[PDB]
């Protein structure tokens, strides 16, 4: 059953019924990031209400804001973050009424996007591909060994669903990060050409070649590993078809093959888009020189 | 290697946080569970007519 | 009337109906009538909708401790008004503890008879006992 | 190096200077979730502008909004999502002038939190602990082998 069981109309109706909204202006976003940083420096992963207020005061000071009503403003900001599902509040009778706060998976994901310096690493990709290759090989061996529904669920379905699927999602996220890095290089090339285009030709050619080289190295790493991964997914599919055929394992293997095809196709498409931009920049440089 | 020592220290700190969270969550749930049971017993059993 | 007439606030009613349930409670009869503001507050939040009741303290309340302390202070103030009305007596030397009296049963005037709530309410307003808001 | 290389005052000054902000009213959030569902059903993980306008039209119908100026509203929504770093826009001469859109890591994390039915699984945790135990054991054997 598709990870996303709801059709677009059912989802829009569900979202409207629940009134979900995110409003994080610069001050609120800075406060979320300050909280995320303060939480990472602690041993218990918990923050008290007074500590959150002190953090909000430091943000107000950084924005040169009036010290008037800061306790009230901090409470409104804390209530807004709880209301927007960014913070979980625990009110225990045992704590004499003192509330304990923890960041939600959403609040951590948003804060990490801005604070965590995520750079695309060929080493990270090679490691992730090495772990997934080993996991797929073990799942393929277990599938070929055969067994009962319990053997297939614990040794084939669980590793594919809770390990291989998560690593593929991580690789996809790394590809999306590479997409953002390419757009950053495009902005830098446009800026270098707007400042001093004659002195920027050498720098632009180096940025274009380095980005092309990285995309090619990545695609080469993905193509070299992709065949071995596809072979292991096919081994599991053949073993499943031979041992009756769990529809759940077949659907999961098909989803993994589709995700793997998307991961392999993205690299070729990114190279084609980059080739198009490279030609455009060279045409622009030729037109400007002429 | 200062890089490996710092990374190992960070992972140990994360592991301690992960282990500590479970005990804290259990204490908070116990406080609530006791309170709901006390409330139900008070609502049910103490009015007798 | 030759003498003016006035009505109690809804927070006074919440504290009044809770003081009434406290008087009846045989579970706490062992205290010999001595209760603490904290116990009253704990019972009140146990029964009523905490977050929706918080709307009366401040229109922006969402469970913040400053707002929780503000609620506790309003309770402390209204309870003092009920003391002047003779509905509760503080201890001679300790102001965090007090004793109830039977006068609190007037807060149960809307339910002492097992009948239609609307008709009861109509009867009460007709008798001059209670007004709507 | 602390994963977060910057102190709180440095981070606040940095955030203020870059003017980062997220504004996702109920309609824009629903549009983001609609894009995520449509992208997950596709083989290429890419969306065209026409497909985004159609997705936005489906959202507008769900908000019972008038079909008037839907294309302008859709373009403004798409530009806003790109400005807020939720969508990456690729304009290739090779794609006959047609812009390609892909969700950013931020757009995926926000959409997954609401749409992915994430339930705690003891099996998931046991598997994750098994993989980390093997990875830590290999790393410890490698550290003891020296080099």
């Amino acid at each position: 059953m598709s990870e996303y069981s709801q059709t677009v109309p059912e989802l829009v109706s569900w979202a409207r019924k629940n009134d979900f909204s995110i409003s994080l202006p610069v001050e609120r976003l800075a406060f979320l990031m300050a909280i995320a940083v303060l939480n990472s420096e602690r041993l218990d992963g918990e923050m008290s209400e007074g500590e959150l207020i002190d953090a909000f005061r430091e943000v107000c000071k950084g924005f040169e804001q009036t010290a008037e009503s800061v306790a009230v403003r901090a409470n409104n900001a804390i209530n807004d973050m709880v209301r927007q599902k960014l913070l979980n509040r625990f009110t225990s009778e045992l704590a004499d009424g003192n509330a304990i706060y923890r960041l939600t998976p959403l609040g951590i994901s948003i804060s990490d996007y801005y604070i965590r310096q995520r750079e695309f690493s060929t080493l990270r990709l090679s490691m992730q591909l090495s772990i997934v290759a080993n996991e797929l090989h073990r799942a393929a061996e277990a599938a070929e060994e055969g067994g009962d529904e319990f053997h297939w669920h614990r040794n084939v379905f669980a590793p594919l669903k809770y390990s291989v699927a998560e690593i593929f999602d991580s690789i996809d996220m790394s590809q999306r990060l590479m997409d953002e890095q390419q757009n950053f290089v495009k902005e830098d090339i446009a800026a270098l050409l707007n400042q001093d285009w004659q002195a920027a030709i050498a720098n632009c050619e180096q940025l274009l070649s380095e980005t092309s080289g990285t995309l090619r190295e990545l695609q080469d790493t993905l193509e070299a590993a992709g065949d071995k991964l596809q072979a292991n997914l096919l081994r599991i599919q053949d073993a499943n078809m031979g041992s009756g055929g769990s529809e759940l394992v077949d659907k999961l293997v098909f989803d993994l093959q589709s995700k793997l095809d998307r991961i392999i196709s993205w690299g070729q498409q990114a190279i084609d888009l980059w080739i198009g931009y490279d030609r455009h920049v060279h045409k622009f440089i030729r037109t400007a020189i002429d | 290697s200062e890089l490996v020592d710092k990374l190992v220290f960070d992972l140990q700190s994360k592991l301690d946080r992960i282990i500590s969270w479970g005990q804290q969550a259990i204490d908070l749930w116990i406080g609530y569970d006791r309170h709901v049971h006390k409330f139900i017993r008070t609502a049910i059993d103490m009015d007798k007519n | 009337t030759l003498i003016p007439r006035s009505v109690l606030s809804e927070l006074d009613m919440m504290v009044g109906k809770i003081l009434c349930y406290l008087y009846l409670s045989p579970e706490r009869l062992a205290n010999q009538g001595i209760f603490t503001s904290q116990e009253l507050y704990e019972e009140l939040i146990s029964l009523a909708d905490e977050g929706k009741l918080m709307k009366f303290v401040n229109q922006r309340s969402s469970g913040s401790d400053l707002d929780k302390q503000k609620l506790q202070e309003k309770v402390r103030t209204t309870l003092n008004r009920l003391r002047r009305l003779g509905m509760v007596y503080f201890l001679p030397n300790n102001n965090n503890k007090f004793t109830i009296t039977e006068a609190v049963f007037r807060f149960g005037a809307d339910v002492r008879s097992g009948d239609d709530p609307r008709e009861i309410q109509l009867r009460m307003i007709r008798d001059g006992e209670a007004m709507p808001v």
